[PDB]
């Protein structure tokens, strides 16, 4: 069979009364979780997935954004003009999401424990609905997301091209906690020690090193998310001062902010969070270096953040 | 910071031309090598020490080790004759550098090494407050030299302006370069030397203002 | 096919300022860096500039530094070099090349650069000077002697030696462009060691540009 682009509809876990903001909006636009949904699976079949290029991507991207636009309203955006708007503050609370296919369609599951993103897989399942996914609008860190169940995975469309950014699944769920921020160092350290295992098998055993992004917007340079509707943009220079071969991390909130949604500035107002380390982006710096390689935190794309979600599922057609 | 190749290779046809490269921060930064011929763009031919793009000729190897890397070229013919650079980066990464270029010639005529001349300043000139060393290369083949010009032992850099080896009308051929100095500096050192490089040997003539 | 083209170039009196760009095509633009480089007449090549795929880096070598302002545009695909304050010594072909990757890599495809040539245009006569001969400058049997033609603009010189009486031994370099802008040439004929303090030699200079004409006698130092 041969994908096929359609419109999902998201099943949430939600509810109506409470005030929450994705819950507000999970009520009218997504529906109650099947209690079960039948994974029929297959053994002797494969199929070509290409996290790279697959529209559940793109819909989950406008789904967050129809969100953000109906929830969260910021004061002020510049995006080529002006607008003036009130900026009620809202409980901003991401919660499991799920993607089910209607009648006709299914989704095809890669259960295969270590998959490189790309080319076929085996072991491959049918569902009707996708996993506990949260939408959460982070950087440089991924944050409450589906750790890998066994060691470590990366993945990339092309690791010989620089630009590409770089996706990274953890053996375990690293703790950070924010109020400035804070985070066992220790944990940090081996996690560093499995990534450079990986990294180090995948480039010809060169020394592998860790350092800090250097320009761009705040937005990049920075650790940035949300809490409880507010921005928060964090220095996470702590975490990258080693080469191989506990941490408190200073933050800022500046309402000043350049609009993921679009190329834009949008503006909100001064106020009146523990989660997970899932996964991490990074980017290679090429160079000349003979035998030293760097890496360095980066972002801003999301369609990045929901890959690391959606690798495994795609759409499929049958009868 | 610097790289440092041959001025000029002579080869007689068929023979293996080798180029070298010489720079600090080759120790832990790559060498990529650089092909121009004459009135046309250069071109990449070998880039991080050994590795090709194919397909070019394979006869195009490069040995990267330590402080130099090598360009070798299996048997050289008429058409490789060109100007080859190696360039890198400095220390930190940020900044890329060229070397000096080596001229690399067939062999139509035997090899001459340069005659060199050294002309300190004349009287008129200082007394009309102004002073140059005048730097004369002749009688050289493969035409292809560096030129260094030293105030006693230290190398200088500011106010050497030199030619490219043009063609005499024995065939052979003839660079100058022009140190120019204010009167003070040339009466403040002791001596003043220009250095000729070319394939081989290094010729170095001094003068001084003590001298006359 | 890569296609790299590069546009601007001409002639300007120093002082002013310029803009060259650099239109790409067959291969993802947006994914590349791109270095300027600068090769002066029949000199070896003079890296400028680099810039990233994403402008949010970009480097200049510390000649042009403070002058020289490197630009881009993946929407038209182009790339640019501004230049506030042109000097003598930037008049060269000024070479557009990619880069291996987008963040300081090296120069891979580079594109048949554009012609800068920067020049006053201000006509000045020559000031000839004697390059007498001394010990070392004989070479055995054989001493050399010559003159050296001074500041002058714009080229060229004739020189020839008692009136184009003196043909043998004698031979002329190509001029060199000073950083004052101008140009000096230098002269030379080689003589028997003996005739040193016999026969005369007059150099003689031709500036038909000022319309000017120099003879200038070579003597031996008192020495
Ligand atoms: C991950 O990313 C990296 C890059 O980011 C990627 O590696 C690159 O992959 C691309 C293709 O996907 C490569 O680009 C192609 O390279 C082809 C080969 O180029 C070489 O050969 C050219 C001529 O060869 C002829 O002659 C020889 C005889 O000796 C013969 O063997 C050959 O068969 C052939 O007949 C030569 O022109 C070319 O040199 C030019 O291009 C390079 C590019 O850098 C440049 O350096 C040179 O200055 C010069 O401009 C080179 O030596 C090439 O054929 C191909 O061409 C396209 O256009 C023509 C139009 O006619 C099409 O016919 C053709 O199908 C292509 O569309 C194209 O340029 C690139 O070289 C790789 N770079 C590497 C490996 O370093 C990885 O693949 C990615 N990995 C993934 C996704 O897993
Ligand atoms: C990833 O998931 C995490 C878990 O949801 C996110 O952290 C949580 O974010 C919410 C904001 O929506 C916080 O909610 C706040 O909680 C504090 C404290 O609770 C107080 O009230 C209860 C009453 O039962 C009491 O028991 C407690 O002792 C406290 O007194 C409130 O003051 C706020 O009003 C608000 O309700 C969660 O607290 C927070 N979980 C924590 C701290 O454990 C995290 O933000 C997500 N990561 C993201 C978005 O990047
Ligand atoms: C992801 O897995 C696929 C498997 O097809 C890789 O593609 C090829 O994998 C084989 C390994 O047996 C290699 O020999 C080939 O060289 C690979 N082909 C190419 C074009 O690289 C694919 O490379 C992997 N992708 C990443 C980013 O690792
Ligand atoms: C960050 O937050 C987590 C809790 O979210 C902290 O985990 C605690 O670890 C201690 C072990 O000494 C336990 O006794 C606590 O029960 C844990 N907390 C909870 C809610 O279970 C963690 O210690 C915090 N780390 C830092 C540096 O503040
Ligand atoms: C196909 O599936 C069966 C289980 O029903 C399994 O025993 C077998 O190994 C698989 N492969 C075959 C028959 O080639
Ligand atoms: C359909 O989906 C594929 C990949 O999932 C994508 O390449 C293509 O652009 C999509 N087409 C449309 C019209 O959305
Ligand atoms: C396929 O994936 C499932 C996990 O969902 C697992 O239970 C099953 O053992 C796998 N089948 C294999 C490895 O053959
Ligand atoms: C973090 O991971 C643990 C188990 O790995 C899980 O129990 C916990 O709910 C996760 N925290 C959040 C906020 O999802
Ligand atoms: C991930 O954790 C498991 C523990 O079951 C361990 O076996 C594995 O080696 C770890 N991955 C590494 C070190 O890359
Ligand atoms: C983060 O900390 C480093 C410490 O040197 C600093 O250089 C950098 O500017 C900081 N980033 C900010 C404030 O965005």
């Amino acid at each position: 069979w041969k994908e096929a682009n359609t419109t999902l509809f998201c099943a949430s876990d939600a509810k109506a009364y409470d005030t929450e903001a994705h819950n507000v909006w999970a009520t009218h636009a997504c529906v109650p979780t099947d209690p079960n949904p039948q994974e029929v699976v297959l053994e002797n079949v494969t199929e070509n997935f290409n996290m790279w290029k697959n529209h559940m991507v793109e819909q989950m991207h406008e789904d967050i954004i129809s969100l953000w636009d109906q929830s969260l309203k910021p004061c002020v955006k510049l995006t080529g003009g002006v607008i003036t708007q009130a900026c009620p503050k809202i409980s901003f609370e991401p919660i499991p999401i799920h993607y089910c296919a209607p009648a006709g369609f299914a989704i095809l599951k890669c259960n295969d424990k270590k998959f490189n993103g790309t080319g076929p897989c085996t072991n491959v399942s049918t569902v009707q609905c996708t996993h506990g996914i949260r939408p959460v609008v982070s950087t440089q860190l991924l944050l409450n997301g589906s750790l890998a169940e066994e060691e470590v995975v990366i993945r990339s469309e092309n690791f010989t091209n620089n630009v590409k950014n770089i996706i990274v699944q953890l053996n375990e769920s690293v703790q950070i906690n924010c109020t400035h921020c804070n985070i066992s160092r220790e944990k940090w350290q081996n996690t560093l020690k499995q990534i450079v295992k990986k990294l180090r098998e995948q480039f010809k055993n060169k020394t592998i090193a860790f350092a800090p992004s250097s320009g761009g917007d705040p937005e990049i340079v920075m650790h940035s998310f949300n809490c409880n509707g507010e921005f928060f943009y964090c220095n996470t220079t702590k975490l990258f001062t080693s080469t191989w071969n506990v941490i408190t991390l200073p933050c800022r909130i500046r309402q000043i902010i350049n609009m993921w949604q679009e190329v834009g500035k949008a503006m909100y107002a001064p106020p009146i969070c523990s989660s997970n380390i899932t996964g991490l982006l990074l980017t290679r710096d090429g160079g000349v270096d003979t035998t030293k390689e760097t890496f360095r935190p980066g972002g801003g794309n999301m369609k990045d953040n929901w890959r690391s979600e959606l690798y495994k599922y795609k759409v499929v057609r049958i009868e | 910071y610097e790289l440092t190749q041959p001025p000029s290779v002579s080869v007689s046809p068929g023979q293996t031309a080798r180029i070298t490269c010489s720079g600090d921060t080759l120790s832990t930064k790559w060498s990529y090598w650089c092909q121009q011929k004459s009135g046309q763009a250069p071109v990449l031919v070998i880039y991080e020490g050994n590795k090709r793009f194919s397909g070019t000729p394979a006869k195009f190897s490069g040995f990267h080790s330590g402080t130099m890397a090598t360009l070798t070229i299996s048997g050289a013919q008429v058409d490789d004759e060109a100007d080859y650079y190696c360039f890198s980066t400095d220390s930190s990464g940020q900044t890329w550098v060229f070397g000096g270029g080596t001229k690399l010639t067939v062999l139509r005529q035997p090899k001459a090494a340069p005659s060199v001349t050294l002309f300190p300043p004349s009287s008129e000139e200082l007394q009309a407050n102004k002073a140059t060393l005048v730097c004369l290369i002749s009688d050289f083949y493969p035409g292809a030299v560096t030129v260094a010009w030293k105030a006693d032992s230290s190398p200088v850099k500011a106010g050497v302006e030199t030619t490219t080896p043009s063609k005499q009308s024995n065939n052979k051929y003839a660079a100058s370069s022009y140190l120019s100095l204010t009167p003070e500096q040339w009466k403040s050192h002791r001596s003043y030397s220009c250095q000729v490089t070319h394939e081989g040997s290094t010729v170095e003539k001094t003068v001084a203002p003590t001298e006359c | 096919q890569v296609q790299l083209v590069e546009s601007g170039g001409g002639l300007f009196q120093p002082g002013r300022s310029l803009r060259l760009s650099c239109v790409a095509s067959g291969f993802s633009f947006n994914e590349k860096a791109m270095h300027w480089v600068r090769q002066a007449p029949g000199k070896g090549l003079e890296w400028v500039a680099i810039i990233w795929y994403n402008s949010i880096h970009k480097n200049y070598a510390d000649s042009v530094k403070g002058r020289f302002t490197i630009s881009r545009d993946n929407s038209k695909n182009t790339l640019y070099l501004q230049m506030n304050s042109l000097r003598a010594d930037d008049t060269a072909v000024y070479y557009c090349a990619n880069a291996g990757g987008g963040k300081y890599d090296y120069l891979d495809v580079w594109g048949r650069g554009t012609t800068v040539t920067v020049s006053s245009a201000s006509t000045k006569g020559p000031s000839v000077f004697p390059l007498a001969p001394s010990s070392k400058s004989t070479s055995g049997g054989t001493a050399a002697l010559g003159c050296l033609v001074k500041d002058y603009f714009p080229e060229p010189v004739t020189v020839s030696w008692n009136s184009g009486a003196l043909t043998s031994g004698v031979h002329t370099f190509p001029a060199v462009l000073q950083s004052s802008g101008l140009y000096s040439l230098s002269s030379v004929v080689t003589v028997p060691s003996s005739s040193l303090g016999t026969q005369t030699y007059i150099c003689n200079v031709n500036h038909k540009p000022s319309n000017t004409k120099v003879d200038k006698k070579v003597e031996p130092k008192s020495c």
